Order: C-alpha cells, then structure tokens, then sequence
C-alpha cells in the first residue's frame, strides 16, 4: 500500500551510479518507471527498448532476473513476493535484449 | 580496500547531485531534478592507499523523507551542504547537525562543513566568517567552501571525510 | 536444474478436484504446462487460458500475477516466496478472469 | 465438518484413478494418463456424520515425493488389478513402507481388487486376494469395479469407518 521507494539499479549505464531511486504508488506501472528512471539515468519511446527487471542471486553480480511486464504494478510485485532465503533482490534497468536474453539462461 | 560509507546532507538545491556527480562522473549538471536517493561507487587513492566509496546524493525534501533516520544511523561520513546563496540553507543546518549527532549519539562523528557555489560571489548572503565559526561551535569542525561548477574543494571534501573516518 | 513437481490447482474446473500436478524442467514453459494442465483437467484452447501465480493467507486469492508464456514456472516457484505469513499456489484459470483479478 | 486423509496406492494402470473419479465424480474414465499427482475434495455421510474426504490420487510409475504421502495420510486404499498378476506382488513392498514410516502396525487400511467386471481376464483369483489380506494382520479387502460402480463408495466408507476408531 504506502507512497515507497524503489531503488533502481542501473549495472552499468553510467560510471559510477550504484542506484538511483523512484516514487512509486500502488498503482504505477513498470513502463511508467522506466520512464521516469531513463529520465533519472539520462537519456520519443526509448522506453520500449529499456526493461525493469525484478532481479536475484547470491550476495554481486545477478544470477536470474524475469522482465516485469509493462503493466505490472513494481511496488506490488516487491511487496507480495521475497527471495528464497540466502538470496538478495534488486530491481535492475537493463536494455530489453540484454534482459530477455538472461530471463531465459542463467 | 576499506569500504566508506558518504552521506551528502542538506536543504533542497544547495548543490548535492552536483557536488558529487562532479566528484564521481567527472561533469557538471545543468538543470535541476528533485533526487528521492541517489548512490554511487567510486574508487580512489587517499594516502597511499586506494579505497571505495559509497556515495548517498540524498533529498531536500524533508517533509518526504523520513528515510532520513535509516541513513544517519549506517553512514560513516556527513558532509553537510549549504549555499551561500540562500540564508534558510544554511540555518536549516543546526537542526541537520544535531540530527546526526543525536543518532550516532557522539559530537565526534566525521563530518565535513560545506559552503557550495562559491563561483557566485556576487549573490552571497551566508559570509566566510559566519561558515567558519559555525565550525568552531561544531566542535571545532572541518570547513570548506566549494563550487561544483569551478571544481573548488570537490575532492577534498570526500578526501576529507575518508582521512577523517581512518581510525 | 532439478525436475519438481507443480501442483496447479483448479479454481473451479473439474468438479471436486483440488490440484492436478504436472512435472516440470527448468527449460518447461508456462504455455507447455497451461496445455499439459488443460488437458489433465479434461478440457486451441491452450490460447484462452493462463498459468497464475496465487497468493493469499489463512480459498480465495488476495493477489495472482499472470504468467508469460516463455516464463518458466519452475523457476518461479523455486525461486521466489511469498510473504512470510502468506501462501502461494498455482491456479489455472481463463485468460478472460485472470487478467481481470490481476487489476 | 471432520476432514479426512485418505491415499490410494498401487502399481500403474490399476485404476487408481478410475477409483477416485468414479467415487468423487460419478464418471468413467476411459483414457490413460500415468497420474503424477492429483487430489481431490468430496463430502460424505458416513454414519450419521458430515465427513470432508481429501483423497490423494498417486503416482504408479516417483520415489521422492512417496514418503510424504505416507507421513500425512490417515488411511490408505492398496490397489491391484485382478488382470495383472505383477501389481498384486508389488503391494507387499507398499505395505512394509508404510508401516516403516508410520512405525505402528496397526494403520486403517484396505486391500483393493480392481477391474472385477474383467470376468473373463482373472489372473488374479478372490482367494489370493483375501489370503494377503489375511497376512497383512487381518486387514480389510474388497474386490470392485470402477466402471460398474461396485464396491467404489465402499473403498472410502470403509477407511472413514476404521479412522473413527
Ligand atoms: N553556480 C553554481 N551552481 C550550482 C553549483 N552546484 C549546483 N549548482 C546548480 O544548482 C542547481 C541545484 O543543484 P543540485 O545539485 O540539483 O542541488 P540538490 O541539493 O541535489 N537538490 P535536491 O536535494 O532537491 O535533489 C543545479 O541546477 C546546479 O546546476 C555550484 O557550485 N555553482
Ligand atoms: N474395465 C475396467 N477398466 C478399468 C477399471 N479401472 C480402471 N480401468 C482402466 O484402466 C486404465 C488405467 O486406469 P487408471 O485409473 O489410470 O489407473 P492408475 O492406477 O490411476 N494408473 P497410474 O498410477 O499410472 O496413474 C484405464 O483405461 C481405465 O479406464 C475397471 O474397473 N474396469
Ligand atoms: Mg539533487
Ligand atoms: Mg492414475
């Protein structure tokens, strides 16, 4: 429910930057946040080429992540689901071919 | 390498995001973006030695951050940022100080004073001699006045806090 | 890569059933499962249906998401929880209803 | 309303699932689909009682996931066709390994004949049936037929029956 935050994580787009970090409400959808964190990262629809991922993997470097969906709801999709445990999440700001190519090996 | 945990604290447009993506990325911003929590990671050498360290560009608004509590407690080092632009920047400061102090519960936190955009002397209303006596009620405090724009004191700020952490 | 076991349950399918479960690999899909699932249950059709990770406590969902197609469930499953105090199962249900209760 | 955990057991292509179907739902299944796992609700009176069946329907052809079965099911339905000779043998080991993981000999439990309306197809006679039945510490034992209906409600009448005790 409440107004978060979600950190962001942008492994490598620009030097130096860990995270940068969106408002997020119940009802902001993942394309919506791409939006706004390319925005943030510096750089019409370059969305659509640019993927929210809800990443995971031993604490680093991710070991699988899944592409949410654009109309995913991101403060939802961290808030009703965890980690198995031993495991670190993160949301990560990938290129979409990059993203769709770890989604299906690793 | 020793991990170094920087907290860039202040009012709202002093010059945070500023300060340290000149610090870190090498460039300075142009126009101006509310930032909710920025992180960044950059190695460097002090003495002899090359560290790493975490970066937090944090929020002006106050009103919207109560995160302010979780990063005041994990931080190592403060640098508390005003301009000399505006007078309610750097009386909005007391209150910061405090709020540190009060956490860590010790007025011997490193911590780094910070006058930024010195490069506009012809707009100062906060005057040198009242930033370094702040400092010396501050416990005799570390003080600088810096431009993110000219590249005046940007390293030495955290160059500062990292000599000061080393203990 | 191990082959478990998911039980995908029915919200109101087949009668009294529960859950059917269907092995699956760490390479299986969300739509291969959808159709060995469909036609477990008795009932393309594969199209008009989805794979639904559900989620609830203490019946009747409070949350599900959808699956795509190229989603690997098992990985799903095995890699994610729900909240802790919060169960979690997979449901088949129409496509129609799913993306309804998603919203 | 009292739930019970009722699991059927056997070797494949028994009609374990012909079993279940037939009592849960009222149909008969035709097709063969090897069960991985299927479970299945159904209310019943048994004995002036409201009674809530859970009924596991199990795997013939999955040694892993056997032992939980065994831990939470109250009461177990054995079954073997009377046209396969070889699944009446492999109930012996089924027996053992539920007593082995339960560790009491005394578990509510029925020796289950399938496929008695396959008159013309015994391997398997009634004696052989009972003669095991009578081995196994005097256990309960049924020959029935999914297809006609004969002896299914039985099957699981008889399990609630021995739980209640
Ligand atoms: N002349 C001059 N301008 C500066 C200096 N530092 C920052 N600025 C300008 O002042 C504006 C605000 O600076 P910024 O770094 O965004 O401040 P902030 O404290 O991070 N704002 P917030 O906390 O709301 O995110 C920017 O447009 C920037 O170009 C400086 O040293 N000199
Ligand atoms: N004529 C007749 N056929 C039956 C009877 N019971 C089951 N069958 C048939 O036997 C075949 C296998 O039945 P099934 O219920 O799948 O047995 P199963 O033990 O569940 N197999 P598995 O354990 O591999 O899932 C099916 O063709 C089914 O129709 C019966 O009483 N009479
Ligand atoms: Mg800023
Ligand atoms: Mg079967």
């Amino acid at each position: 429910a409440p107004p978060g935050v979600l950190k962001i994580f942008g492994a490598g787009l620009a030097s130096g930057a860990n995270y940068k970090s969106v408002l997020a409400t119940a009802r902001s959808t993942a394309r919506e946040l791409v939006a706004e964190a390319l925005e943030r990262y510096g750089l019409s629809s370059c969305v659509d080429a640019f993927a929210l991922c809800d990443a995971l993997g031993r604490p680093w470097r991710a070991e699988h992540l899944r592409v949410l969906g654009d109309s995913e709801r991101p403060l939802l999709v961290q808030e009703l689901w965890r980690a198995r445990p031993g495991w670190a999440r993160r949301f990560e700001l990938r290129g979409r071919e990059e993203a769709r190519r770890l989604e299906q090996e690793a | 390498m020793r991990e170094y945990k920087l907290v860039v604290l202040g009012s709202g447009g002093v010059g945070k995001s500023a300060l340290t993506v000149q610090f870190v990325q090498g460039i300075f911003v142009e126009k101006y973006d509310p930032t909710i929590e920025d992180s960044y990671r950059k190695q460097v050498e002090v003495d002899a030695q090359q560290c790493m360290l975490e970066i937090l560009d944090t929020a002006g608004t106050e009103q919207f951050t109560a995160m302010r509590d979780l990063y005041m407690k994990n931080g190592q080092g403060f640098a508390l940022v005003y301009s000399i632009t505006a007078q309610s920047t750097f009386n909005d400061l007391q209150d910061l100080r405090e709020q540190i102090l009060r956490v860590k519960d010790t007025d011997d936190v490193p911590m780094i004073l910070v006058g930024n955009k010195c490069d506009l002397e012809d707009e100062r209303v906060v005057g040198k001699e009242q930033g370094q006596n702040l400092a010396r009620q501050w416990n005799n405090c570390a003080f600088l006045e810096s431009s993110a724009k000219s590249k005046i004191n940007v390293n030495e700020i955290f160059y500062d806090l990292v000599r000061q952490i080393n203990r």
